[PDB]
C-alpha cells in the first residue's frame, strides 16, 4: 500500500505562525501506525529552502558593531577556506563561499557569456542600467498581429506599472480638484518609489524560518520500523545543506 | 467557489471537509456507473492540487471567444423568442461586433428591444440594433505647401505599393483627414497569411523599396531642400529589414552564415525587441558596408520605379490634392487609366 | 578532518553499501575511502548537473553520456591524474596522498584524496610557499596532458 | 568573474530589498525620463516623444465643444463625431506621417516651464544652525524675518 | 469653563470666517435676503499647538449651542465593525440634540485615502465609508448641522471627504504673526505676575517663529525660574534668557576643543566682514547647541536675493571663500598636523558651491561659458506645494569624454585657488584674527558691531580700502 | 602583519586583514576629511559621506563598543535626511587615477 | 425571559435597518418622501432619459413588455466623487412611487459573526415580499469588495458571508416574476468583485463624467435661481462656466452659495463677475500671495523678464502673447509670460494645431515678427526658439558683464542643448545629413520585460565620427550671438517695457501694449 | 545570488599593471 501527499499543502503560515508544519508531524506519526507502507512526499523544496556575510554595512552606513579581533579571524578563515577547501570531503561542498563551485556551475549550466561592447550610452554590454528595486520566427514581420469593458479596462488602467516613466507637472500644478483625479504614483517620483519600496520590503519580510522543526521531524523517522519515505524534489542544489548531511537526506536517486 | 486551494479563509475543517468528501464520493468506493460531474470554471489554476489528480478531474475543455458567424448563430438561436426580425442580413452585422462576447450579444439585443419599445413600436427592426451604439456613445485650415508635400509623399508610397508584385492591398490613402495634421496609407490586413511561412529574398527587397518610395517621391518632385522628417518610421523599418537579412538570415556574402540578431516577443509599447551580440570593430564594419550597399541599391530602384510612372504619379497626387481621401478601388482606377507600368516578376 | 558523530555513522552506512558494490560483506578501510570519494563526486555532479545543462556523467546511455567511455578518453584522464599526483609528491611539504582514483561515479575526471594536518596552520594560516606550490600542482595536469 | 565597473556611479549603496534607502531609485527615475525624452522615444520609429493622435483628437474635441457651447447659449455635427471616432480606431498604427515636432517643445518646455519662473534658487550658507538639514528638522521654524518668508532650496542631485 | 472668540490670539481672518458661521447659526436674517444656505463643513488646517480645539469651543460658545467633542482616535478600533457604530451613535445623538456643532480631532489619522494596503484597509476603510454617508448621505440632511475637523494637512485626506458639500469652508491656522505675538505675549501674562518695565514689541520681534503653546511654555518657564530665584515675577532680562534657551536649548566642552571653535568662528567672521559682497555679521557664538556640535556665525539676511533669486556670480565666488575660511584659519593657527574633522560639512558645502557655478553656465571653458549647464534638468515636487528639487543627468550624449576631465579640472581649480586666496587673506590680517578669538573665548558670544569695530581698528589697510570702496552698494 | 612578515621572513594572509582596514582609513584620509595634498591643498572634487545606520534593516547585540573602529566613528556626523544629501558627480577615470594615486602615496609612506 | 432573551437580541441584531421610502408608515400618518423629482438634475440628460424609460417600464408599462423589453434588474452608478449619484437616487425614489430601501454597504458587518448575512437576508426578504420595489446599497465598496487571497480576519469572514449571501439573494431572483430593482453607487468600481458583474446579477454599469462646458452652464443656471446677479446673468454664467474647467457639480453649487454669502458679507447688492472670478481663483489655489517688495533686485528681475518677453514677441512662429505679469500671486512662483488659452482661440476661430502650421504659412505676422513669402522649415522654426531662452542672460551680460550674471537666468539657458540636439541629430532635416544614403544612425532596438533598452549593434563610433557634438555647439554659439545682437538693438524697448510693467496697477502689461511698445521704438546704434 | 564574483573600481592604468602581474605569476607556475 502507498500513501502520497504534497508538501505545498503544509507551507501555510500566518502571523509568522506555520500551522501546517505540525500537521506534517501528525501525518508522520499516523504513517507510523499503518506498517508496512511507502510514504511519498513530493516537492520538498517548498519546506526546505535556504535559511538566510556583508561588507556593504561598514562601507556605506559605518556600523562596525564588532571587535577587530573577530573580524580579523573571519578574514583569515575565509581566505583559507576559499583557497584550500576545494574538493575536500565534508570540508568543501555545496558552498557558495568557494568561487570555483560557482565557476563550474556557470560553465556547465549557462551558455557562453560574451565580452563587453564597444558602444556608448550602455552599461558594459548592449543594455541599459537595470532597475534599482526588483518588483522560432525570423523577422519582425511575423510578430505584428457595458460592465466588462468599462470595469476591467479601468481595472487594468490604474494598477501600478513599474516600467512607466513618470509624468511631469506644469510648475503651476493642476488646479486642486483635478489633481485628485490622478493616481499619485503617475506624476510624482517620490510616491512611485515609496510604493515600490514598500512592496519589495513586505514581500521580502515573509521568511519565517521553518527549517529546524522540519529537521527534527526528519530525524524523528529513524526510531520507527517497517516503512519507507520518498521525498522527491526538482532543484536539489537550492536545498539548504542542513538536510544533505549524513543521516537526514543523502541517499539520492 | 468550493474547489479553492488550501490556506484559504478557513481552518482546514469546513472547506477542506467538503472537498475531501467530494473526493471520497468521487474516488474512495467508486460505484458511479453512468454518473458525470461536469464542472464549470474559468480560473482553472485555482483548483486544489488533489482535486485534479488523475481520475478526479482530468478532462478540461476550453471554449474560445464568439466570432463573426458564431455570434451570428447565437443571434439566430436567440431570435426564436420575440416578435423578431422576419428576415434581414445580420451575418455582416457581426462585423460591427468586434471584441464582443455572448453576454455582450445578449445585453445588446436586450437594449435593442428596449429602444424598439421606446420607439412606440411593437416589433423590432434591424437598424435599431445599431441603435445600441445610439446610447453608449453619449476655407482650408492647411497651407498649400504642406498639403503638397503630404500629397506627394502618400502618392509615391501608394504608387510603388501598387506596382510591386506580391504586395498587400491598399485600403485607404488620406491626406490630413478632418483637418488633422497627419497622413497615412493603409493596407488590407489578411488572415490568409500564415506567419510560419518564410520570406524569400525578393519579397523582403520589395518591402524595402516600398518603404523608401515616399521619401524618394518627395526628393524627386520638390527638391532635396524641401524634404521634411515626415518619412522617418518608413526609414526605420527599411533599416530593420536590411539589418536582419545580413545579421539574421546570412544573406551577406562577406559575413556568411553567422547569427547575430534574434527577434523576440514581449510578455504580452512595442510587441517585440531584439537579442544582440557584442561585435568587434572589424565584424561590425564589414556588416555595415553590406547594409549600406543594400539600402542605396533599394533607393535607386525606387527612384526608377517612380520615374517611369511620372504621368500616373501626377494623376494620383492631383486626385489627392483635390479630394484628400481616396479608396483602394479608386487608386487602381486612376492608376490604370494613366498607363501604370508594373514591375516584372521573374519567378 | 572536520567530521562529527552523525557524519561517522552515516559514513558507516554508506561504507557498507560501497562494500556491497564490490561483492563483500566485511567493511574494509578501502570501502571507507571509496565512500568519501563517492560523497564528494556525487556532491559535485549534483551541483554541475541540474535542471538541464549537464554534460559531465559518462554512463547513462542517453545522447549525452556514451556507454563505454571511449579509450582515447581514458588515456587522457589517466595522464591528467598521473601528472597531478606526480607533482604533488615531489613538492616539499605538500599534503600527503591517501588514494588516487580515475572515473569515480563514471564522471570524466580523476580524484586525489589528500590527508592534511589541522595543527600545522590551525585552520587560519596561508604562507607564500604553500600558495605557489598549490598553483604548480593545479597546472601540472593540463601540462602533462 | 571579475567586473571592472564601467558605466555606472562609483559608490552606490544598496536598495530597499537590502537597505531601505530610496535615493538611487529616485535618480534612476530621472535617468529613465531622459532616455525617453532624448534618445529613444515611446516606441520604435519615433524621432522623440511625440504628441499622440489621441491628444490631437482631444484638443480638437475640446475646442469644438467650447465653440458649440459659446455659440448655442449665445445665439454636419454627427458626421463629424462618426468619422472622428473612425480615425480614433487607427492610433496604434506606427506608420503615420507626422511632419513636425514643434508642438512638443512649445507645450513641454515653454508652457510647463520657462514661461514661468521659480523664485527659490539658493541661500547663504550661514543659518541659525550648521546645516539646512538641521534647520529643516528643527522644532519651530527659522524662515520668518514685515515677517517675510526666507526659504532655502533643496539639494541638487547629479547622476552621471 | 466656557470660551469665547476674545480668548484666542491672532488669526483675525479665522475669527472673521468663524463669525460668519456664528452669524449664520444664531441670527440668520442677512442670509434670508442673501438667498444662500449655510455651510455644513469647516476644515481647520494648520500645525499643531495653535489652538484648533480652543477655537472650536469658542465658536460653540458664541453660537450658544451644544458641542459634542470627539476625536478620531476614539474611532480607531481593531474589532469588526464598531467604528461605524461609534460614528452612527455620535451622529444620532447629534441629530437628537440639534442644532449642534460636531468637532472631530485627529482627522488626519483615519481619513487618509483608501487603498489596497494591508488588512486594516478592510475595516479602517469601512469606518470612513460610514462618515461619507452621514455628512452628505441619504435623507438629504439632518438639520444642516455644522461639522468641523482638526487636521494638519488637507492633501493627505481623500477626495471624497474634503470635497465641497461635505466640507465647504477650509480655513487655516498659522503660527502667530508679529501682531499675534504682540498680543499673545500680554494675554498670557494677564493671569501672571509681572513688572512694569516691559516692552511687548521687543519680545514680539524677538521670538518670531514659535507656536502659541511655546509662548505659554516660555511664560511658564520664566515664572518657574522666578520661583527658583525667590522672586514671584520676572523682569525683561530673565524671560529673555528663558526664550533664548527655549530656542537654542541648554554639556561640558573641554578647553582644547574650545579654542578650535573660537579660531574657526573668528576666521569665518573675519572673512565675511572683509569680503565686500557678503552680508554683515549678526552674531557669533561658540557654545554648541543640542543639534549642531560646533559654533555658528550668522549673517544678516539680504531680502533682495531671497525674494527674487538674483544671486550674482561675484557673490558665489565670495561664498566659496567664506566656506573655506574655517579650515584656512584652523591650519594657520594650529599648525598643519592639527587639521580636524570639524570641517567635513564645510567641505561638502564648498563642493556644492563649486559645482553649482559650473551647472549654471558660469564656467570659463569656451564650450561651456554662457551656453550650457552640465546635463539635462528634471524637477520633482518636494514635501510642500511650491517646492521643487532639481536633478541633472549627464551621459555620453552630452559630455564628450574630455569635457568630463575639463569639468573636474576647473572645479578643482576653483576649490583650491579659493583656499589659497582666503589663506593669504587671513595671513595678511593675523592681528585682527587673534583679537577676535581672544574676545570670543572671553565672552562666549558676540554681536556684529564688536567684530566690525575690531576689524576696523586692526585690519590691513588695503583690505579696509577694498571694503570701504564697495560700502554703499545695495546689491553686488 | 608587517611584524609577522619580519619575524618569519615570508608573506602570509595576515597582511590580508591589515591592509583592508588601512585602505578604508586611507580613503577617508584623502577624500572625506581633506588631509592630503590632492590638488595643491587637500580639497577634492568628490567625497562619500556615510549614511546613518537607521537606514539598514538592523539588529541589536549585547556587546561592548569597539575600541577603535567604532569609537572613531563618533567624529563622522552621517546624513539622516534624504532630500538634503549631496553627492558630487563621480570622477572621470583620469581624475580617479590621480586621487587613488594619492591614497597609494599615503599607504606607502 | 431565559433564551429568547438571546434570540430576540439576535433578531434585533440581524433585522434590516434600511430606511424604507415611498410607503405610508402607520405610526403617525407620515411617509418619508425625498422631495426631489427628475427636474432638479442638471446636465445629465442621457442618464435621466435612461432612468425615465426604466421607471416607465417598471410602473405598469404594458408598452415595453409589448416588445418583451425587460428591465435590467441590476444597475451600478460609478464615477468620481461629487458628480451627484445619490441625488439621482433620491429623485428616482421620489418619482418611483414604489417601496425604496435605502441602505449603505458599511452597516452589515458588525459586532458578531453571522450578522451581515442575516441582515442581507432580512432586507431582501422584506423587499421581495413587497415586489415591485427598489433597493439602493450606497457605497458597495465595503460589501462587494473583491475576495482577497489571504488575511485571517473575522471581518474578512463576515465580508465573505455577506458577499455570497448578496450573490445568492440576487440569485434568489431566478423566477423572473419578482420585479425587484437594485442600484449601487460607488467611485471605487475597479475594486468590485468579478462575480457581481456577471450577467443576471449586475448587468448594467453607468459612468457619470465630470460635467463638460454645457453641463457646467446648466448646473450654474439652475443653482442661480433665487440669487441677485449684476447685469445680464447670461454673460456672467458663460464666463464662469468656461473658466471652471474640471469642477464637479457640488463644487459649482458651493461656489454660487459662497458667492451669495460674500455678496451679503461686504454690503453689495448684486454679484459681479470679477467677484466670482476672484472666488474661483481663491478656491483653486488658496490664499493670495503678496507682491515682491521693491529693491535693486526687483529692478533687475524686471529687466530680465522684460528681455525675455521682448524676445518672445519677435520670434516668428509663436502663438499670441496674452499678458506679461510681475506678480503671479502664488507662492514659489515669480514673474510670468502668458499665452492665449483654448478659450480665446475658440472665440477667435483658430485651428487647434496652429503652432505646427505656422511652420509653412508664407505671408503673415503673429505678435511683432513678420514672415514673408517663404516658410520656415521645422529647422529654422525650432532653432528660432533658442533666442528667447538666451535673452535674460544676454541682457545681464550686456549691461553688466560676467560679474552680473545670476542664477535667475540659468535654468532657461540650461535647457537649450536638448533643443539643439534635436535640431541636429533627431529631426533628420539638418542641411548636412540630407545628402547621405538612407541609413538610420540613431536606432534603439526595444525594451525587454525587465525594462532595459538596447542599442543598434552596428553603431560603433557613430556619434563620434558623424560629429554631432560640434554641430550642436555651432548651433548654440550662433544662437548666443543672435541674442546678443537682439538685446543690443532693442535696448530702449526693453528698458521701457520694464519701466511700464513696474508702474502698472496690477503689475501687468497686456500683449497688445507690449507689441505696440516694441513697434514704435526705433532701433539702436550698436 | 552575466554572473560576477569580484568587482573593482580601480583606474584602468592600475588594472593594466595588476593583471600583468597575475599573468607573470601564472607563467612562472
Ligand atoms: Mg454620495
Amino acid at each position: 500500500k502507498i500513501i502520497t501527499d504534497n508538501a505545498q499543502r503544509y507551507a501555510l503560515v500566518n502571523r509568522g505562525f506555520a500551522i501546517g508544519i505540525k500537521l506534517l508531524r501528525e501525518v508522520f506519526d499516523a504513517i507510523a501506525l499503518n506498517t508496512p507502507c511507502i510514504f511519498l512526499l513530493e516537492d520538498i523544496h517548498a519546506i526546505g529552502e535556504r535559511r538566510p556575510n556583508g561588507s556593504f554595512k561598514e562601507d556605506f552606513f559605518g556600523s562596525q558593531r564588532d571587535e577587530v579581533h573577530e573580524k580579523n579571524q573571519v578574514v583569515y578563515q575565509l581566505t583559507r577556506h576559499a583557497i584550500t577547501h576545494y574538493k575536500k570531503p565534508f570540508k568543501g561542498d555545496y558552498s557558495l563561499a568557494i568561487p570555483t563551485n560557482l565557476y563550474v556551475t556557470d560553465l556547465f549550466l549557462k551558455l557562453p557569456t560574451q565580452s563587453i561592447s564597444n558602444l556608448t550610452n550602455v552599461e558594459n554590454h548592449n543594455l541599459s542600467i537595470k532597475n534599482k528595486i526588483q518588483h522560432n520566427k525570423n523577422s519582425y514581420l511575423q510578430l505584428t498581429q457595458t460592465s466588462p469593458f468599462s470595469v476591467l479596462l479601468l481595472k487594468e488602467e490604474k494598477r501600478l506599472k513599474p516600467n512607466k516613466i513618470v509624468e511631469e507637472l506644469p510648475w503651476t500644478s493642476l488646479p486642486g480638484e483635478q489633481l485628485a483625479t490622478k493616481p499619485r504614483t503617475s506624476y510624482s517620483v517620490r510616491a512611485k518609489v515609496a510604493m515600490l519600496a514598500e512592496l519589495s520590503l513586505s514581500n521580502l519580510s515573509a521568511k519565517l524560518d521553518m527549517i529546524t522543526d522540519l529537521l527534527v521531524i526528519i530525524d524523528s523517522v529513524r526510531s520507527n520500523k517497517g516503512f519507507v519515505v520518498f521525498a522527491t524534489t526538482d532543484i536539489p542544489h537550492v536545498l539548504d545543506p542542513a538536510l544533505r548531511r549524513p543521516g537526514r537526506l543523502d541517499e539520492t536517486i | 467557489a468550493m474547489g479553492a486551494a488550501r490556506g484559504a479563509q478557513a481552518s482546514g475543517d469546513e472547506s477542506a471537509s467538503i472537498i475531501n468528501e467530494l473526493l471520497v464520493q468521487m474516488d474512495g468506493f467508486e460505484d458511479n456507473r453512468g454518473i458525470v460531474v461536469l464542472g464549470a470554471t474559468n480560473r482553472p489554476g485555482a483548483i486544489d492540487s488533489a482535486l485534479i489528480r488523475p481520475g478526479r478531474f482530468d478532462r478540461i475543455i476550453y471554449m474560445p471567444l464568439p466570432d463573426a458567424l458564431g455570434r451570428a448563430k447565437i443571434m439566430q438561436v436567440h431570435a426564436r423568442n420575440k416578435a423578431v426580425d422576419p428576415n434581414i442580413n445580420w451575418y455582416e452585422v457581426a462585423r460591427a461586433m468586434a471584441g464582443f462576447t455572448g453576454a455582450d450579444v445578449m445585453g445588446l439585443m436586450a437594449r435593442a428591444a428596449r429602444m424598439a419599445a421606446r420607439q412606440g413600436r411593437h416589433a423590432i427592426t434591424e437598424d435599431d440594433i445599431y441603435a445600441a451604439m445610439e446610447n453608449k456613445t453619449m476655407p482650408d485650415p492647411i497651407p498649400p505647401q504642406l498639403r503638397r508635400a503630404v500629397s506627394v509623399y502618400e502618392a509615391g508610397k501608394a504608387l510603388l505599393a501598387y506596382i510591386t508584385p506580391d504586395y498587400e492591398e491598399i485600403a485607404r490613402v488620406s491626406v490630413c483627414p478632418l483637418n488633422v495634421l497627419t497622413g497615412f496609407t493603409l493596407f488590407v490586413e489578411d488572415e490568409d497569411k500564415n506567419v510560419n511561412a518564410i520570406l524569400t529574398r525578393s519579397e523582403l527587397e520589395g518591402r524595402m523599396v516600398v518603404h523608401l518610395a515616399g521619401r524618394c517621391a518627395e526628393k524627386l518632385v520638390m527638391g532635396e531642400g524641401q524634404m521634411t522628417g515626415m518619412g522617418s518610421p518608413d526609414l526605420f523599418h527599411a533599416n530593420l529589414i536590411a539589418r536582419e537579412m545580413i545579421m539574421s538570415m546570412g544573406m551577406g556574402r562577406r559575413t556568411g552564415p553567422i547569427d547575430l540578431l534574434r527577434v523576440a516577443a514581449t510578455s504580452e509599447g512595442d510587441p517585440f525587441y531584439y537579442h544582440t551580440t557584442d561585435m568587434s570593430t572589424e565584424q561590425a564594419r564589414v556588416a555595415l558596408a553590406e547594409v549600406v550597399e543594400l539600402l542605396d541599391a533599394a533607393e535607386a530602384k525606387a527612384m526608377y520605379g517612380l520615374a517611369i510612372n511620372w504621368r500616373a504619379l501626377q494623376a494620383l497626387t492631383q486626385a489627392l490634392l483635390d479630394r484628400g481621401t481616396i479608396t483602394g478601388k479608386e487608386v487602381a482606377h486612376i492608376l490604370e487609366s494613366n498607363g501604370v507600368i508594373h514591375f516584372p516578376d521573374p519567378y | 578532518a572536520g567530521f562529527t558523530g552523525a557524519d561517522v555513522m552515516g559514513l558507516m552506512a554508506r561504507a557498507a553499501r560501497m562494500a556491497a558494490r564490490q561483492g563483500r560483506h566485511a567493511i574494509t578501510e578501502d570501502d571507507i575511502y571509496a565512500a568519501m570519494e563517492n560523497k564528494t563526486m556525487e556532491a559535485t555532479l549534483e551541483a554541475s548537473t541540474a535542471g538541464d545543462g549537464g554534460g559531465l556523467v559518462g554512463g547513462e546511455g542517453v545522447e549525452g553520456s556514451p556507454d563505454p567511455i571511449p579509450p582515447q578518453l581514458r588515456r587522457a584522464v589517466s595522464v591528467y591524474e598521473a601528472g597531478k599526483a606526480l607533482l604533488a609528491y615531489i613538492t616539499p611539504d605538500y599534503e600527503e596522498i591517501a588514494r588516487v582514483s580515475v572515473c569515480p561515479l563514471n564522471v570524466l575526471t580523476g580524484f586525489t584524496l589528500f590527508v592534511e594536518d589541522e595543527d600545522k596552520n590551525v585552520n587560519a594560516i596561508l604562507t607564500r610557499s604553500e600558495l605557489e606550490g598549490r598553483m604548480v600542482v593545479h597546472l601540472a595536469g593540463r601540462c602533462a596532458e | 568573474l571579475l567586473s571592472f565597473a564601467d558605466g555606472n556611479i562609483l559608490d552606490e549603496p544598496p536598495s530597499p530589498p537590502f537597505s531601505s534607502l530610496l535615493i538611487p531609485a529616485k535618480r534612476f527615475e530621472n535617468y529613465k525620463r531622459f532616455f525617453r525624452d532624448t534618445l529613444t522615444g515611446d516606441k520604435m520609429g519615433q524621432r522623440k516623444s511625440q504628441i499622440t493622435l489621441l491628444e490631437k483628437l482631444q484638443y480638437h474635441m475640446q475646442l469644438r465643444s467650447i465653440k458649440q457651447l459659446n455659440a448655442t447659449f449665445s445665439s454636419n455635427a454627427a458626421l463629424t463625431s462618426q468619422k472622428l471616432d473612425t480615425l480614433m480606431s487607427l492610433s496604434t498604427n506606427n506608420l503615420l506621417q507626422n511632419p513636425t515636432n514643434i508642438n512638443w517643445y512649445y507645450q513641454n518646455r515653454i508652457l510647463k516651464r520657462h514661461g514661468q519662473y521659480l523664485t527659490n534658487q539658493w541661500w547663504n550658507g550661514q543659518l541659525s544652525e550648521h546645516n539646512a538639514e538641521t534647520v529643516f528638522l528643527s522644532d519651530i521654524d527659522w524662515r520668518s524675518s514685515l515677517d517675510v518668508l526666507l526659504d532655502f532650496p533643496d539639494t541638487d542631485q547629479y547622476y552621471n | 469653563e466656557i470660551i469665547f472668540f476674545d480668548d484666542i490670539a491672532g488669526n483675525k481672518q479665522a475669527k472673521v470666517e468663524l463669525m460668519e458661521v456664528v452669524d449664520f447659526f444664531r441670527t440668520p436674517e442677512k442670509f434670508k435676503a442673501s438667498g444662500a444656505r449655510a455651510p455644513k463643513g469647516v476644515l481647520l488646517v494648520g500645525p499643531p499647538g495653535n489652538g484648533k480645539t480652543l477655537m472650536a469651543r469658542a465658536v460653540a460658545g458664541e453660537s450658544g449651542v451644544a458641542f459634542i467633542s470627539s476625536s478620531a482616535a476614539e474611532f480607531i478600533e481593531m474589532y469588526m465593525g464598531l467604528g461605524a457604530a461609534r460614528v452612527r451613535d455620535l451622529f444620532n445623538t447629534a441629530r437628537s440634540v440639534a442644532p449642534c456643532i460636531i468637532f472631530i480631532d485627529e482627522l488626519d489619522a483615519v481619513g487618509r485615502q483608501r487603498q489596497g494596503g494591508g488588512r486594516s484597509n478592510d475595516e479602517r476603510d469601512n469606518t470612513v465609508n460610514q462618515l461619507l454617508t452621514e455628512m452628505d448621505g441619504f435623507e438629504a440632511e439632518q438639520q444642516g448641522i455644522v461639522v468641523m475637523g482638526a487636521t494638519n494637512r488637507k492633501d493627505v485626506l481623500d477626495a471624497a471627504l474634503t470635497r465641497p458639500g461635505r466640507f465647504d469652508r477650509s480655513i487655516e491656522v498659522r503660527r502667530p504673526d508679529f501682531q499675534g505675538r504682540l498680543e499673545a505675549v500680554k494675554v498670557h501674562l494677564r493671569d501672571k505676575p509681572v513688572a512694569a518695565e516691559i516692552d511687548y514689541v521687543s519680545l514680539a520681534s524677538l521670538m518670531g517663529g514659535m507656536s502659541g503653546a511655546q509662548i505659554a511654555g516660555v511664560a511658564n518657564t520664566a515664572c518657574f525660574l522666578a520661583s527658583r530665584d525667590g522672586r514671584s515675577e520676572v523682569n525683561q532680562t530673565d524671560l529673555t534668557l528663558a526664550v533664548e534657551q527655549a530656542k537654542y536649548g541648554r554639556r561640558f566642552v573641554g578647553a582644547g576643543r574650545k579654542k578650535r571653535f573660537a579660531v574657526m568662528e573668528a576666521s569665518i567672521a573675519l572673512a565675511a566682514t572683509l569680503l565686500p559682497a557678503i552680508e554683515p555679521v549678526e552674531y557669533a557664538t561658540i557654545i554648541p547647541s543640542t543639534r549642531s556640535p560646533l559654533g555658528r556665525t550668522v549673517l544678516k539676511p539680504h531680502v533682495g536675493r531671497y525674494t527674487t533669486g538674483v544671486w550674482t556670480y561675484r557673490y558665489l565666488r565670495e561664498q566659496l571663500l567664506v566656506a573655506l575660511a574655517g579650515r584656512a584659519g584652523e591650519e594657520l593657527v594650529l599648525g598643519r598636523d592639527e587639521l580636524s574633522s570639524l570641517n567635513q560639512h564645510r567641505l561638502q558645502m564648498a563642493r556644492q558651491v563649486a559645482w553649482k557655478i559650473m551647472n549654471s553656465g558660469m564656467s570659463s571653458h569656451p564650450d561651456y561659458q554662457h551656453l550650457r549647464g552640465l546635463g539635462s534638468n528634471y524637477f520633482d515636487g518636494s514635501s510642500e506645494p511650491g517646492r521643487f528639487q532639481q536633478t541633472t543627468v549627464v551621459m555620453d550624449a552630452n559630455q564628450t569624454r574630455s569635457e568630463a576631465v575639463d569639468a573636474d579640472m576647473e572645479v578643482e581649480g576653483l576649490l583650491n585657488g579659493g583656499y589659497k586666496q582666503v589663506f593669504e587673506l587671513l595671513v595678511r590680517n593675523r592681528a585682527a584674527l587673534d583679537a577676535l578669538t581672544e574676545l570670543l573665548l572671553e565672552r562666549e558670544k558676540i554681536s556684529g558691531e564688536e567684530v566690525v569695530q575690531v576689524v576696523e581698528e586692526l585690519g590691513h589697510p588695503e583690505d579696509l580700502a577694498r571694503r570701504a570702496q564697495w560700502a554703499g552698494y545695495e546689491l553686488l | 602583519g608587517f611584524a609577522v612578515r619580519t619575524a618569519l621572513g615570508e608573506e602570509t594572509n595576515f597582511t590580508a586583514a591589515d591592509i583592508k582596514r588601512a585602505t578604508r582609513m586611507a580613503k577617508k584620509y584623502v577624500f572625506y576629511y581633506g588631509f592630503s595634498e590632492a590638488g595643491g591643498a587637500g580639497i577634492t572634487t568628490w567625497a562619500n559621506q556615510p549614511y546613518s545606520g537607521d537606514f539598514v534593516i538592523g539588529q541589536q547585540r549585547a556587546r561592548k563598543v569597539v575600541s577603535t573602529d567604532a569609537m572613531d566613528a563618533f567624529a563622522d556626523w552621517p546624513t539622516v535626511s534624504e532630500d538634503f544629501r549631496f553627492d558630487a558627480p563621480s570622477p572621470s577615470d583620469v581624475t580617479w587615477h590621480r586621487y587613488t594615486d594619492e591614497v597609494r602615496r599615503v599607504l606607502k609612506g | 425571559s431565559k433564551q429568547e432573551k438571546k434570540e430576540s437580541q439576535w433578531e434585533r441584531l440581524t433585522s434590516s435597518r434600511a430606511r424604507e421610502f415611498m410607503t405610508k408608515d402607520e405610526k403617525t400618518g407620515k411617509m418619508r418622501d425625498t422631495g426631489v423629482r427628475f427636474e432638479d438634475i442638471a446636465g445629465m440628460e442621457f442618464l435621466v432619459t435612461e432612468m425615465r424609460e426604466i421607471v416607465r417600464m417598471l410602473k405598469g408599462d404594458e408598452a415595453y413588455k409589448r416588445v418583451g423589453a425587460k428591465c435590467p434588474k441590476g444597475i451600478i452608478f460609478q464615477g468620481p466623487p461629487g458628480t451627484g449619484k445619490t441625488y439621482l437616487a433620491r429623485a428616482i425614489a421620489g418619482e418611483a412611487e414604489v417601496p425604496f430601501f435605502s441602505s449603505v454597504g458599511s452597516e452589515f458587518v458588525e459586532m458578531f459573526a453571522g450578522v451581515a448575512a442575516a441582515r442581507v437576508n432580512s432586507l431582501f426578504y422584506n423587499a421581495r415580499k413587497k415586489a415591485p420595489a427598489i433597493i439602493f446599497i450606497d457605497e458597495i465598496d465595503a460589501i462587494g469588495r473583491a475576495r482577497s487571497t489571504l488575511g485571517g480576519d473575522p471581518g474578512s469572514m463576515e465580508r465573505e458571508s455577506a458577499l455570497l449571501a448578496m450573490l445568492v439573494q440576487m440569485d434568489g431572483i431566478a423566477n423572473k416574476t419578482e420585479q425587484v430593482l437594485t442600484i449601487g453607487a460607488t467611485n471605487l468600481a475597479q475594486e468590485l468583485d468579478a462575480a457581481l458583474l456577471r450577467p443576471g446579477r449586475f448587468e448594467v454599469v453607468y459612468e457619470v463624467p465630470q460635467p463638460g462646458p454645457s453641463a457646467r452652464m446648466a448646473i450654474l443656471r439652475y443653482h442661480a435661481k433665487g440669487k441677485p446677479l449684476e447685469g445680464d446673468g447670461q454673460r456672467l454664467l458663460l464666463k464662469t462656466a468656461e473658466a471652471t474647467q474640471g469642477w464637479s457639480a457640488a463644487a459649482l453649487a458651493n461656489l454660487m452659495n459662497e458667492a451669495a454669502i460674500l455678496t451679503v458679507r461686504r454690503n453689495v447688492p448684486a454679484i459681479s463677475l470679477p467677484m466670482v472670478l476672484e472666488l474661483v481663483e481663491g478656491l483653486n489655489w488658496g490664499e493670495q500671495a503678496p507682491r515682491i517688495p521693491d529693491s535693486e533686485a526687483k529692478d533687475r528681475l524686471a529687466l530680465i523678464t522684460a528681455a525675455k518677453a521682448v524676445a518672445f514677441a519677435l520670434t516668428p512662429g509663436l502663438e499670441p502673447i496674452k499678458s506679461v505679469t510681475m506678480w503671479s500671486g502664488r507662492r514659489g512662483l515669480g514673474p510670468s509670460v502668458d499665452f492665449i488659452a483654448m478659450e480665446d482661440k475658440a472665440a477667435m476661430d483658430m485651428h487647434p494645431e496652429e503652432t505646427e502650421l505656422m511652420g509653412w504659412r508664407t505671408n503673415f505676422k503673429t505678435n511683432a515678427a513678420v514672415v514673408g513669402d517663404e516658410p520656415l522649415g521645422e529647422f529654422a522654426h525650432v532653432a528660432g526658439l533658442l533666442v528667447p531662452l538666451y535673452a535674460g542672460r544676454a541682457a545681464e551680460v550686456a549691461l553688466f558683464g560676467k560679474d552680473g550674471a545670476s542664477l535667475a537666468t540659468a535654468q532657461p539657458l540650461a535647457d537649450c542643448f536638448e533643443i539643439a540636439y534635436y535640431c541636429v541629430r533627431n529631426s533628420q532635416v539638418h542641411p548636412r545629413f540630407k545628402s547621405l544614403p538612407p541609413l538610420h544612425t540613431t536606432m534603439w532596438l526595444g525594451r525587454d520585460d525587465a525594462g532595459r533598452w538596447r542599442r543598434d549593434p552596428l553603431a560603433i563610433g557613430f556619434d563620434e565620427e558623424l560629429g554631432y557634438h560640434k554641430l550642436t555647439l555651432t548651433l548654440l554659439k550662433a544662437s548666443w550671438r543672435r541674442a546678443l545682437r537682439l538685446v543690443a538693438q532693442r535696448r530702449s524697448a526693453i528698458t521701457k517695457v520694464a519701466a511700464e510693467m513696474l508702474a502698472a496697477p496690477e503689475e501687468k502689461i497686456t500683449g497688445a501694449r507690449l507689441v505696440e511698445i516694441i513697434e514704435s521704438t526705433p532701433l539702436d546704434d550698436l
